[PDB]
This record gives C-alpha cells, structure tokens and sequence, in this order.
C-alpha cells in the first residue's frame, strides 16, 4: 500500500522541543508536496507548512513562524517537524499529508502523532467504585460506576469483570482538572444478579505501569 | 486567510433523509481547489469530494458537491448512519491553506429521557481526605440537557467537572457524566446532596439525590 507512516506519541515538558516525522511508502515525496496540520483537541484542522522535497522551499502559516521548521529527507523519503519552546497550546495531534501522488487517486494522511506538553509528573489514577446509596429501588436493571481520579498521563484503560461486561458501559471521556486527568465509568446490569455475581471495575494505567481491581459493593 | 464559514455548525438527520451542508469562502477560490474531508472520532480525516464535484475512491454515489467562487455545498441524497461524521471543506487554493469550522452530522432519533444515577463518595476516598459526588445520565436524546448540583438548599457551581459521550453507535443517544468534588471536610459539613437535570423530555427537572 501506499502510505504515510508516521512517528510515536509525544510526551513533552514545556519549553522543550520536539521533531516528528513521517515516511512515505510507495511513492518519493520528491515527486509531491508534503504537509503538516495540526488538530487541537476536540477542534478544527489548521494548515502548519508545506515543502516541496525536490528544492527544499517552504511555505508556513505566519502563526507558526519561529515555532515550526519543515524539512524533508528525500533519501530517506521522510519528511519531518520540528516544534521549539513547546507550550500547552502544542498539544495536538500533528498529521503529515501528501498532495496526490498519482493520477486518478486522492492524497495522503498519515496515521497521526499525537503531542502532549505537560510538566505533570506521572501519575497513577486513584480508582473509587460507586456503588447505589438510597434504598436503590430501580427494579430490573442497575448502575453501577467507577471514579478513575488524579492521574498523568492518558490514557488509562477501563473494563468491566476484565472485558466480559462490554454491554450498557458508558466509559467517559477524560477530563483535565489541574494537570491531571480524571474519567468515570458506568455500567448497567440487571438487578437481578447483582450483588450475587460480582461487577469489578479493572483500570490499566500503561505509564505508571498500574492495574488496579475496584469490586463493587 | 481565505476564512472558510460552515454552516450549519451541527445538524442532525434522519436516516433517508436528504442533507445539504455550506461552505462560504471569505474571498473566491478556485472550484479545482476546494475539497471536503470526512472525519469520525479517532481517525484522520479522510479525502471525501475533491475539486468541490468529484467523490473520492470508495465515497458512496449518495454524495455529491456543488460550487464555485465563494460558495459550496456537500449533499447527500439520503442520510445513512455510517454518514454521521464531521465533514470539513478545506481551500488548497492559496496560503495559508484553510480549513472551514467543519460540519458535525448526527442521526436523529426519537427523543429520550436521561436515566439518572447519583453516587457518593467512597470510604476509600473519604480516608484520602476528598469527596467526589458522582451522577449519570445515560442514553438521552437529543444531546441538550442541564445539570444542576445541590447542596443542602445551595446550587453549587464550582467545583464541577462534566463529560459526554459522542452518540451511541447502536442506539443513537448521548450520555453525561457530572462529578461535584469537595473537600472531605465540606462534604460531612452537609447532607443533602442532589443532581438535578432538565431534559427536554419533561418540564419538570429529574431529581436524585442522596443524605449524609
Ligand atoms: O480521487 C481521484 O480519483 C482523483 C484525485 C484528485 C485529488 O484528490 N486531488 C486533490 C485532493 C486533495 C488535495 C489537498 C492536498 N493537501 O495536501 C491536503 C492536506 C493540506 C494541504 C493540501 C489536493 C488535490
């Protein structure tokens, strides 16, 4: 297949910089123009720079003059960016485009590279099960829920029973309160079997290397 | 520079249903060089008209664009639910390339009311010294709703975090999560916690709300 494969995620303090790059495959971005766009979280598309890598020039959105810096390898058919004095309005996902390399087909976007600029430290989340208070008179089925708080960075993975509830699961999506993240997840039973046969709530922290079992009582 | 406006900003459909989006460009731009993107949560965007006319490989024959100068539109013949996406026209025309504020299609469904859930903290919170009150309201439609936190006969503003929940792929409905955090101390300090949420399903408000 054609395409546009690009580097890692970025965890990046502020005031550091950051180069990310993308390779193309089955066609030389020597033959196309190449691009970088940036996505803010939860917004629109914004146009970052453009390099031919035939000659080198380039073209930059004036917003980004003296933050990004675009250049390409042809010999390695990469093209690359460079971001300086990162601050929390870096964080975005950065896709690499290519104009159309052949006739009769479209362009190209790469899978994307999503950067972070934080100065939190890693943190693992805080995992708190909600369990119904009141009486609880909701007949055939019930809520029950989990806190996962206080914790850097994303993303934490959540299931329930370790996968096999996947049914009436509500795992929303996180929220930024103080540099950390917070996330609550809800899951729906019937009230019949609870709590007879247990609902645990397993959240998986990859980068603080957690996994903690909340068992809802 | 070239602003490109869309409109409307979100919009929901039927399935069948005929569907017509704008694209205003703030000076004219080639027809050659104006194009629209597909985007769904979690992927990039992908090429769906290019030139303002002609479908992408794989774009469905119920698509189709129109323009030239400053004004375009995307219309889709009828509304299918793999449609529901963002869709973005982009001008390649002149630099700075741009991008319009997009076009968020939803399905529309029947409306439904919230199903409300309220939860207090945990004991092991409380031993940490903190007290996060928890309320769901799950599966609703349509996506506008209010929530209001009360605390012994006092809304309570600050100190809230909310999140939604993009539509639900199998029944077309939004969820809501609010969490009210205090600190252990203010949470023992009363006993009358309630969530109260105002849907347009009912006049008046759902209420849960829990003591102690
Ligand atoms: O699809 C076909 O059958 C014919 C392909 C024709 C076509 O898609 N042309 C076309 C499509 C898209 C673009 C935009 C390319 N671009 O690299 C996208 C990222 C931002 C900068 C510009 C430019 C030209």
């Amino acid at each position: 297949e054609v395409q546009l494969q690009q580097s890692g995620a970025e965890l990046v303090k502020p005031g550091a910089s950051v180069k990310l790059s993308c390779t193309a495959s089955g066609f030389n971005i020597k033959d196309t123009y190449m691009h970088w766009v940036k996505q803010k979280p939860e917004q629109g598309l914004e146009w970052i720079a453009q390099i031919d890598p035939a000659n080198g020039n380039t073209k930059y959105d004036p917003k980004f003059q003296g933050k990004a810096t675009i250049t390409a390898d042809t010999s390695s058919n990469t093209a690359y960016l460079h971001l300086s004095s990162l601050t929390s309005e870096d964080s975005a996902v950065y896709y690499c485009a290519a104009d159309p390399p052949y006739y009769g087909h479209g362009d190209y976007w790469g899978q994307g590279t999503t950067l972070t600029v934080s100065s939190a430290k890693t943190t693992p989340p805080s995992v708190y099960p909600l369990a119904p208070g009141s009486a609880a008179q909701t007949n055939s089925m019930v809520t029950l829920g989990c806190l996962v708080k206080g914790y850097f960075p994303e993303p934490v993975t959540v299931t329930w029973n370790s996968g096999s509830l996947s049914s009436g699961v509500h795992t929303f999506p996180a929220v930024l309160q103080s540099d950390l993240y917070t996330l609550s997840s809800s899951v729906t039973v019937p009230s019949s079997t609870w709590p007879s046969e247990t609902v645990t709530c397993n959240v998986a922290h990859p980068a603080s290397s957690t996994k903690v079992d909340k068992k809802i009582v | 520079d070239i602003v490109l406006t869309q409109s409307p900003a979100i919009m929901s459909a039927s399935l069948g249903e005929r569907v017509t989006m704008t694209c205003t460009a703030s000076s004219s731009v080639s027809s050659s060089n104006l194009h629209w993107y597909q985007q769904k949560p979690g992927s990039s965007p992908k090429l769906w008209i290019y030139s303002t006319s002609n479908l992408a490989s794989g774009v469905p024959a119920r698509f189709s664009g129109s323009g030239s100068g400053t004004s375009y539109s995307l219309t889709i013949s009828s509304m299918e639910a793999e449609d529901a996406a963002t869709y973005y026209c982009h001008q390649y025309h002149r630099s700075p390339y741009t991008f319009g504020g997009g076009t968020k299609l939803e399905i529309k469904r029947a409306d439904a009311a919230p199903t409300v859930s309220i939860f207090p903290p945990s004991s092991e919170q409380l031993t940490s010294g903190g007290a996060s009150v928890v309320c769901f309201l799950n599966n609703f439609y349509p996506k506008d709703i209010n929530v209001k936190w009360k605390i012994d006969g006092s809304e309570r503003q600050n100190g809230v975090l909310n999140s939604w929940t993009d539509q639900d792929s199998k029944d077309s409905t939004y969820s809501m999560s609010s969490t009210l955090t205090l600190t252990k101390d203010e949470y023992e300090r009363h006993n009358s916690y309630t969530c109260e949420a105002t849907h347009k399903t009912s006049t008046s408000p759902i209420v849960k709300s829990f003591n102690r």
